[PDB]
RNA sequence: CGAUGUCGGCUCGUCGCAUCCUGGGGCUGAAGAAGGUCCCAAGGGUUGGGCUGUUCGCCCAUUAAAGCGGCACGCGAGCUG
RNA sequence: CGCUGAAAGCAUCUAAGCGGGAAGCCCGCCCCAAGAUGAGGCCUCCCACGGCAGCCGGUAAGGACCCGGGAAGACCA
């Protein structure tokens, strides 16, 4: 999980979701998981 | 929960399987049931045990009325065991078998006014290298202008001992019903001759 | 002419059902009743409002996410002695205290204000033990 | 472009009775109560159940599809029922049925017995396949997720408990 | 400035968390074992020596770890000097 | 980290709902504790005494004083 202030799509499989008041990026590539923070 | 009132009689050691076992000897029973606490009447469950018979010429009328309503001879001590409802009307050492673990509660020995070193195991001060009349003193008790006060619960000199203490999970080494004797492995609070309470341990 | 000052009066016992009412907006009315400011002879320096019985206090209502996020706080005077109890837990453990606390904070500080707070009797569940006072049911 | 508007076929004989805030579905395999938002209206037609929303606001548009699928999942559950299949992989790994309970040997120092909750049945056709079946779709997937979690698929070997159909994706080592 | 005693140590703590350890996690260029990196977490714990006034630091021998800061660079109507 | 799942025909731990999950949080253990003036409860004891929500005096159940002491303690308790 990458925790950063700039969460962005890294590849075209990346999906930006909003989950319980936070921005996450979920993707089939585990390196691309992001949480804003 | 099961319990019994007792007297701490003394310490010795026995030999069990070529091991010396330190024991405290306790004279426990017999304890008459003098009153039962019920949820309907009192809002909780307990049995009020009596212990050590007393000279009736020392028992005043309200106490006598309390005993007589129970059909019990005058006794010196009344104590309750919480959440205990014995079937009989008399609790004896046989509620405990050898091998059971028990909690024991007594009044610890009284140190009276105790210093910081005996009461709280403070380090005190140096005994040479210029130390000036502070060999047993506590040192600093705070900070400066912030917060400009001393915390509640600060450890300081004062009375120490003569207070209720429970020691937990003591092995019952032997039970001698003929003499109402409980043998408990280890140390038990208070002086010989002190009143104690023995209960089934709360440690699983 | 001097302003009218009442001689002492029989207080009025009053009954309020808390179920479904919003915590804060119910409390301000109870506080008004305790101060007796609904009464035309209101006098600020004597205890002369109603006695207020409240039932179903455990059924008080609350907006937003306050059940989880409203924290009651107590300080014991000891290091680390700040206790934080969320509203959820207070309702699960001493529910009558939610309304009591809300009302107490809306009464004046001081001897008269503490006196007025004793005239408020809050109960969880639909029953109260004050039939002998025959409380008058109120809709607020 | 809409699940909420899509009518729900009801096979005879399944009964769909409506009540405020809930929908009760009874069928040949049991009953299910579906909690339903009071803002939504569920309507019974001939061999068909439909759900309608009272506006085009986002919350109503969001509850509309949800309510349709939940009702439909209940209709399927009492008639067809639901099931999920787990493949156990890895040399020593196997399962058996101890009574109606599931015992997994999957590499720990001990077995793992899984007790079935109410409404869940366990089947072990072969030692390396486990079936989880019941009327409640959410529950079937939950129990199945639990059993997969005993020993998840490894990142480096075809070893662990897999969903049937789950693709085996591995990482190299050395 | 008709005085707010000033480094370091000792004693006694208490707090913050940007966490040294222990507990829970995600990612790994994670086979395992051991690491790396970030996230949650302040409940407790966080050794004894040589040098030097030292704080610090280096070194010796260990350790799960030998955390960093605030409290008038905490604490001289408590001691040292 | 999931289940089920729309808005958004797919997808999504979430917008409805459900689960798992820390030495940490609540309780559980130990000790204090009804001046908790919101002053709680139970058992038992004495009794409605004379004379002018008050005063005066003699008593009851009880207590205190005093004395012998105590692994209780500075005195006090
Ligand atoms: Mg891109
Ligand atoms: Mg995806
Ligand atoms: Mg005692
Ligand atoms: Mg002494
Ligand atoms: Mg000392
Ligand atoms: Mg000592
Ligand atoms: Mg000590
Ligand atoms: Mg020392
Ligand atoms: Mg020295
Ligand atoms: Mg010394
Ligand atoms: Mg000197
Ligand atoms: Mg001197
Ligand atoms: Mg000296
Ligand atoms: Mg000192
Ligand atoms: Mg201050
Ligand atoms: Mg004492
Ligand atoms: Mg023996
Ligand atoms: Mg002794
Ligand atoms: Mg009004
Ligand atoms: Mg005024
Ligand atoms: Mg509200
Ligand atoms: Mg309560
Ligand atoms: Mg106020
Ligand atoms: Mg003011
Ligand atoms: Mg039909
Ligand atoms: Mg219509
Ligand atoms: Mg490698
Ligand atoms: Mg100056
Ligand atoms: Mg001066
Ligand atoms: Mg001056
Ligand atoms: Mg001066
Ligand atoms: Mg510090
Ligand atoms: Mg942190
Ligand atoms: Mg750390
Ligand atoms: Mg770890
Ligand atoms: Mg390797
Ligand atoms: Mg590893
Ligand atoms: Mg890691
Ligand atoms: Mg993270
Ligand atoms: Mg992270
Ligand atoms: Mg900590
Ligand atoms: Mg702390
Ligand atoms: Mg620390
Ligand atoms: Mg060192
Ligand atoms: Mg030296
Ligand atoms: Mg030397
Ligand atoms: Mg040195
Ligand atoms: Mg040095
Ligand atoms: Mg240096
Ligand atoms: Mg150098
Ligand atoms: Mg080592
Ligand atoms: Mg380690
Ligand atoms: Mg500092
Ligand atoms: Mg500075
Ligand atoms: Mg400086
Ligand atoms: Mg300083
Ligand atoms: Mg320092
Ligand atoms: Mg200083
Ligand atoms: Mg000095
Ligand atoms: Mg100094
Ligand atoms: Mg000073
Ligand atoms: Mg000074
Ligand atoms: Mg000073
Ligand atoms: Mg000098
Ligand atoms: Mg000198
Ligand atoms: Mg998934
Ligand atoms: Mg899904
Ligand atoms: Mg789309
Ligand atoms: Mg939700
Ligand atoms: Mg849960
Ligand atoms: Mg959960
Ligand atoms: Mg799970
Ligand atoms: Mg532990
Ligand atoms: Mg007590
Ligand atoms: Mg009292
Ligand atoms: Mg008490
Ligand atoms: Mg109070
Ligand atoms: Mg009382
Ligand atoms: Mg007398
Ligand atoms: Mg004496
Ligand atoms: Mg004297
Ligand atoms: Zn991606």
């Amino acid at each position: 999980m990458k925790v950063r202030a700039s969460v962005k799509r890294i590849c075209d499989k990346c999906k930006v979701i909003r989950r319980h008041g936070r921005v996450y990026v979920i993707c089939e590539n585990p390196k691309h998981k992001q949480r804003q923070g | 929960m099961k319990g019994i009132l007792g007297v701490k009689v003394g310490m010795t050691r026995i030999f069990r399987d070529d091991r010396a076992v330190p024991v405290t000897v306790i004279l426990a029973g017999p304890c008459p049931v003098v009153q039962r606490r019920t949820p309907e009447k009192d809002g909780y469950t307990a049995v009020q045990l009596g212990f050590l018979p007393q000279n009736p010429k020392r028992v005043n009328r309200p106490l006598k009325g309390h005993f007589a309503k129970a059909g019990v001879e005058p006794v010196r001590i009344l104590r309750e065991i919480r959440d205990f409802n014995p079937e009989g009307d008399t609790v004896t050492v046989e509620i405990f078998k050898p091998g059971e673990r028990v909690d024991v509660t007594g009044t610890s020995k009284g140190r009276g006014f105790a210093g910081v070193m005996k009461r709280w195991n403070f380090a005190g001060g140096p005994d040479s290298h210029g130390a000036h009349k502070i060999h047993r003193h506590p040192g600093s008790i705070g900070n400066r202008k912030t917060p400009g006060r001393v915390y509640k619960g600060k450890k300081m000199a004062g009375h120490y001992g003569a207070e209720r203490v429970t020691v937990m999970n003591l092995e019952v080494v032997d039970v001698i019903p003929e003499e109402n004797l409980l043998l408990v492995k280890g140390a038990v609070p208070g002086p010989n001759g002190g009143l104690v309470i023995v209960r089934e341990t709360k440690k699983a | 002419m001097k302003t009218y000052v009442p001689k002492q009066v029989e207080p009025r016992w009053v009954l309020i059902d808390a179920e479904g009412k919003t915590l804060g907006r119910l409390a301000t009315k109870i506080a008004t009743l305790l101060r007796g400011k609904h009464r035309p002879d209101w006098t600020p320096n004597v205890a002369m409002g109603d006695f207020v019985v409240v039932v179903n206090a455990d059924k008080i209502r609350v907006t937003g996410k306050k059940l989880e996020q409203k924290i009651y706080t107590r300080y014991s005077g000891y290091p680390g002695g700040l206790k934080k109890i969320p509203l959820e837990k207070m309702l699960a453990t001493h529910p009558e205290r939610v309304l009591e606390h809300a009302v107490k904070g809306m009464l004046p500080k001081g001897p008269l204000g503490r006196r007025l707070f004793k005239r408020l009797k809050v109960y969880a569940g639909p029953d109260h033990p004050h039939q002998a006072q025959r409380p008058e049911k109120l809709e607020v | 472009s809409r699940i909420g508007r899509l009518p729900i076929p009801v096979p005879k004989g399944v009964s769909v009775e409506v009540a405020p805030g809930r929908v009760k579905v009874k069928g040949p395999k049991g009953e299910l109560e579906v909690p339903v938002s009071p803002e939504m209206r569920v309507v019974v037609e001939e061999g068909v159940v439909r759900v309608e929303r009272p506006s085009d606001e986002r919350r109503h548009k969001s509850l509309h599809g949800l309510t349709r699928t939940l009702i439909a999942n209940a209709v399927k559950g009492v008639s067809e029922g639901y099931s999920k299949e787990l493949l156990i992989k890895g040399i020593g790994y196997r399962a058996r049925l101890v009574g109606r309970a599931l015992e997994l040997t999957v590499g720990f120092s001990h077995p793992v017995v899984v007790e079935p909750p109410e409404g869940i049945t366990f089947e072990v056709p072969e030692p390396t396949r486990v079936r989880v079946s019941g009327i409640d779709k959410q529950k079937v997937g939950q129990v199945a997720a639990n059993i997969r979690a005993i020993r998840k698929p490894s990142a480096y070997h075809e070893k662990g408990i897999y969903y049937a159909g789950e693709p085996v994706r591995l990482k190299p080592g050395k």
